[PDB]
RNA sequence: CGGUCCGGCCGGGAACUCAAAGGAGACUGCCAGUGAUAAACUGGAGGAAGGUGGGGAUGACGUCAAGUCAUCAUGGCCCUUACGACCAGGGCUACACACGUGCUACAAUGGCGCAUACAAAGAGAAGCGACCUCGCGAGAGCAAGCGGACCUCAUAAAGUGCGUCGUAGUCCGGAUUGGAGUCUGCAACUCGACUCCAUGAAGUCGGAAUCGCUAGUAAUCGUGGAUCAGAAUGCCACGGUG
């Protein structure tokens, strides 16, 4: 990325609802190149989330995602021997990618019986904004408002 | 019955040139000629250490390609059998006669 | 390798075809027949009296020019160094540097 | 529940409950339930006293618990008094089966000290 | 750094093999040792006979040795006097019957092995290495070589600190596989050690 | 006469035959559902029969050798599209836009000497 | 450890065990045969088994039967 | 298409998959924007492929008196009834420790049981060794085919379907050790691999610090080979998912 200016790989949509955003989500959850078992966990979590939150499977994901989605983040920069944290406005594409990544990571750090149950209860916590994933957006916010002078 | 000729050689532009001789000699002296059938090449690969001592990642990778040709001659005419028997083929080509 | 080490191999080949190729194989197949002699054979005892170097398993594959006991390749009867040297001179037929 | 060697097997499935006995692993537990005519996927609940004693009589055939413990200890002590390589290694608390001691022999040696 | 053998890398591209016979895994090792043993005999015997290349092919159960030489008269002898004595012992070494062919090397100053052996035999006569190299380069260039490179390594002139010295004239494109590069080695066994001679001769592309 | 199209991906090779009438799919003398246990692999072969309409319009006799689940399913997808252009040729424009005409040239990279895998370099140690 | 088809014993040592029974117990039997299996006809004898440098004398007991002679002769000195 | 033991299996068919020899094709060639009307870059069309399309081989003059006199060769030096040579047993496998490279884990994206779909690339006559039979098994006996697109190694495993365990040092994990064996080999004590039964360590995700990898890559999952009587978690190579 020094000289070469690359774009972004367009991935195939979700085989269930035709959503490109869900295809990014299944891939983020995916481990050891096991896509079959990765979408199985995402769909079982969405089936248990929509049923226990009042249908709208795509919309129930979006409510949980709107709360974890960050607006600003810090960028590490060493000017004169000292490391300054410069607050930078995150692009809409990465806004969703960070939101999805923290949901998967917070569900992995849970103590529930299954990953489908861990994911569903993490999306339920995010929809009401009271979990590990929403606190990661909260910590990122406190870090940005602090270094607001070096913007 | 049928005369099966199996040809083996390490050089490709020598096996199908010696095969061209067998096919032309048999079809000219009047015989039914099936093939030249190009059977799969057996690639024996060899990886050797390039340094006399130590330097494990530094290596030489070689291969020996064993080319296979099948020439089936249906008609065993005396004019064909005698013409193929007194044929001068490339010294580096192995010929297998199957009755 | 040493001249004596090369000589030790010649002795190991000479003894291998003398005994363990036409005589010791007959008493080893005999020490395996369940149908005949289950206690009184002495074949396991008479295999010991035969020279040690007569066993083919006692022979070591060495570079046919240098005598090197390591880096041997059965296809050429040579070690990796002498395989490369002959390969580069075009002395190994059909052999060239491969890529895929 | 109480089978042979004083131990009290839990209210889990029959095959895993029988493995609690020292001297009965996966194979013995499967063979014991097959000879007594009891299912492997059945719990201790419903398994009446008439089904427990028939398993107790079945498990009594092989040396288990304290009876097996002294049998293993006697064979270790036999090698030790014998003065063999195997016995000298049980006496020196080092790997008996031939394993390397230059590095990695921590199971037999115990945790390291500087 | 380290360079790829110029002859080895060009095998199949623009350079031919010195052994063209076919054999299975069974007799391949036995044939290769027999090839070494026949080359060893002939190189020793025809050392003064300017042998540049030896080609060995095996037609069925026979051996066909093609001795490339700049001096065919000394190799052949008095109406086949020397060919007969060589064939008789080549047949003994190989086991199978022998046939010896003699290929003439026209311009030996354009043959890498004959240039390398010439520099080597000169170094052993106590000739100056720079003179031996300059003459090899000049002779090849005047006879139509598109380029030439001659290297001499180790204890040059009997010096305690060994040096690697080289003379180059013309074009020597070692990276072009299409390029006819004739490369060969020779070792000068001097009173102060071994001096290695490496010769590269560019003859044109295709 | 049968409308034919060859399709391939990775080490897989699929042959596709088109005959009008019905919505039948026979893969290696087996059903579409019987052969592929994954619904994602079932949908990619249904993809060429979306832009170009078919419910009960044409039948397909297919056979595939080599590769794996997505390799075989990807190979058939390319074959149907080649058998569809064999039938009309004006369907090219719709097939290009979706990216089904393109043979996916992505093959597994060779293991290299001194490397653990094709690119995975063994762990470096400074001291 | 070995196939049940005959335990192993060296002929030179086997004949030395036979000569020690009929002629009566002598001084330690000097043998390098560490590979030989201990037979019941050895119980009571003193077999001087090599360790690489010296011949370790071992008094053969009933429990030593089946084991190898080299098990009672330590090869490496560790202190 | 004709005939069915429903097996390409047999007549046949040379269509297709494939095999392997020859040939075409991609050059910023076309269009548009940017750019000194240049080089070039960016985007688009067509195209299987687009800007060295992917991967490899290929390593300039030289640098480090860098590595190798133990592959071999070789100047000088040194031993030459010994620094040579033969043999048996031992050692290279020792074990208070320290570091480097790996394998297997700590589990439900998982363990186990049954059922089941899809590879690629190799090896083979002093060899690969089917089927049948015996043994829980490693194996053993008997014995076809095949110097091989024919026969054999050889059932790919991940995956999918159903059932079970239900966050527990556990139906996780397998170390260690006891008992009994299998095979190769004159010979498995030191010091082989594998099986059966029993045992069930540490480990519940690793401090400071640190490594690889930019796409069919990483990650994960099996498969083969060289060496080799036997002895792979190493190395070399192969495809699956991704
Ligand atoms: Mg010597
Ligand atoms: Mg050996
Ligand atoms: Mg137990
Ligand atoms: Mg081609
Ligand atoms: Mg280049
Ligand atoms: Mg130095
Ligand atoms: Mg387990
Ligand atoms: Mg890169």
């Amino acid at each position: 990325p020094r000289r070469r200016v690359i774009g972004q790989r367009k991935i195939l949509p979700d085989p269930k609802f035709g959503s490109e955003l869900l295809a990014k989500f299944v891939n983020i959850l995916m481990v050891d190149g096991k896509k079959s078992t990765a979408e199985s966990i995402v769909y079982s979590a969405l089936e248990t989330l929509a049923q226990r939150s009042g249908k709208s499977e795509l919309e129930a994901f979006e409510v949980a995602l709107e709360n974890v989605r960050p607006t600003v983040e810090v960028k590490s920069r060493r000017v004169g021997g000292s490391t300054y944290q410069v607050p930078v406005e995150v692009r809409p594409v990465r806004r969703n990618a960070l939101a999805m990544r923290w949901i998967v990571e917070a569900a992995r750090k849970r103590g529930d019986k299954s990953m489908a149950l861990r994911l569903a209860n993490e999306l339920s916590d995010a929809a009401e904004n009271k979990g590990t994933a929403v606190k990661k957006r909260e910590d990122v916010h406190r870090m940005a408002e602090a270094n607001k002078a070096f913007a | 019955q049928r005369i099966r000729i199996r040809l083996k050689a390490f050089d490709h532009r020598l096996i199908d040139q010696a095969t061209a001789e067998i096919v032309e000699t048999a079809k000219r002296t009047g015989a039914q000629v099936r093939g030249p059938i190009p059977l799969p090449t057996r690639k024996e690969r060899f990886t050797v250490l390039i340094s006399p001592h130590v330097n494990k990642d530094a290596r030489d990778q070689y291969e020996i390609r064993t080319h296979l040709r099948l020439v089936d001659i249906v008609e065993p005419t005396e004019k064909t059998v005698d013409a193929l028997m007194r044929l001068d083929l490339a010294a580096g080509v192995d010929v297998q006669i199957s009755l | 390798a040493k001249q004596s080490m090369k000589a030790r191999e010649v002795k190991r080949v000479a003894l291998a075809d003398k005994y363990f190729a036409k005589r010791a194989e007959l008493k080893a197949i005999i020490s395996d027949v369940n149908a005949s002699d289950e206690d009184r054979w002495n074949a396991v005892l008479k295999l010991q009296t035969l020279p040690r170097d007569s066993s083919p398993s006692r022979q070591r594959n060495r570079c046919r020019q240098t005598g090197r006991p390591h880096g041997f390749l059965r296809k050429f009867g040579l070690s990796r160094i002498k395989v490369r040297e002959a390969a580069m001179r075009g002395e190994i037929p059909g052999l060239k540097k491969a890529s895929w | 529940a109480r089978i042979a060697g004083i131990n009290i097997p839990d209210h889990k499935h029959a095959v895993i409950a029988l493995t609690s006995i020292y001297g009965v692993g996966k194979t013995r537990s499967k063979a014991i339930l097959a000879a007594a005519g009891i299912a492997e996927d059945v719990k201790i609940s419903e398994l009446s006293e008439g089904q427990i004693d028939t398993l107790r009589d079945e498990v009594a055939k092989f040396v288990v618990e304290g009876d097996l413990r002294r049998e293993i200890s006697m064979s270790i002590k036999r090698l030790m008094d014998l003065g063999c390589y195997r016995g000298l290694r049980h006496r020196r608390g080092l790997p008996v089966r031939g394993q390397r001691t230059k590095t990695n022999a921590r199971t037999r040696k115990g945790p390291r000290k500087p | 750094g380290q360079k790829v053998h110029p002859n080895g890398i060009r095998l199949g591209i623009v350079k031919p093999w010195n052994s063209t016979w076919f054999a299975n895994t069974k007799e391949f090792a036995d044939n290769l040792d027999s090839d070494f043993k026949v080359r060893q005999y002939l190189t020793k015997e025809l050392a003064k006979a300017s042998v540049s290349r030896i080609v060995i092919e095996r037609p069925a159960k026979s051996i066909r040795v093609t001795i490339h030489t700049a001096r065919p008269g000394i190799v052949i002898g008095k109406k086949g006097e020397d060919v007969e004595k060589l064939r008789k012992v080549v047949a003994d070494i190989a086991g199978v019957p022998a046939q010896i062919n003699i290929a003439e090397v026209r311009k030996p100053e354009l043959d890498a092995k004959l240039v390398a052996d010439s520099i080597t035999s000169q170094l052993e006569r106590r000739v100056m290495f720079r003179r031996a190299m300059k003459r090899a380069v000049q002779n090849a260039m005047r006879l139509g070589a598109k380029g030439i490179k001659v290297e001499v390594s180790g204890r040059l002139g009997g010096a305690e600190i060994a040096r690697t010295e080289w003379y180059r004239e013309g074009r020597v494109p070692l990276h072009t596989l299409r390029a006819d590069i004739d490369y060969n080695t020779s070792e000068a066994h001097t009173t102060y050690g071994v001096i290695g001679v490496k010769v590269w001769i560019f003859k044109g592309e295709i | 006469n049968q409308y034919y199209g060859t399709g391939r991906r990775k080490s897989s090779a699929a042959r596709v035959f088109i005959k009008p009438g019905n919505g039948k799919i026979v893969i290696n003398q087996r059903s579409l559902e019987q052969y592929f246990g994954r619904e994602t692999a079932r949908m990619v072969v249904r993809q060429p029969l979306e832009l170009v309409d078919m419910v009960e319009k044409l039948d397909l006799y297919i056979t595939v050798k080599g590769g794996g689940i997505s390799g075989q399913a990807g190979a058939i997808r390319h074959g149907i599209t080649r058998a569809l252009m064999e039938y009309d040729e004006s369907l090219r424009s719709e097939l290009r836009k979706a990216g089904f005409v393109t043979r996916d040239a992505r093959q597994v990279e060779r293991k290299k000497v001194g490397l653990r895998k094709a690119r995975r370099r063994p762990q470096f140690s400074k001291r | 450890r070995s196939l049940k088809k005959g335990p192993f014993i060296d002929l030179h040592l086997l004949k030395k065990v036979e000569k020690a029974v009929e002629s009566g117990d002598k001084k330690p039997l000097r043998t390098w045969s560490r590979r030989s299996t201990i037979f019941p006809n050895m119980i009571g004898l003193t077999i001087a088994v090599h360790n690489g440098r010296q011949h370790v004398p071992v008094f053969v007991t009933d429990e030593m039967v089946g084991h190898k002679l080299g098990e009672f002769a330590p090869t490496r000195t560790y202190r």
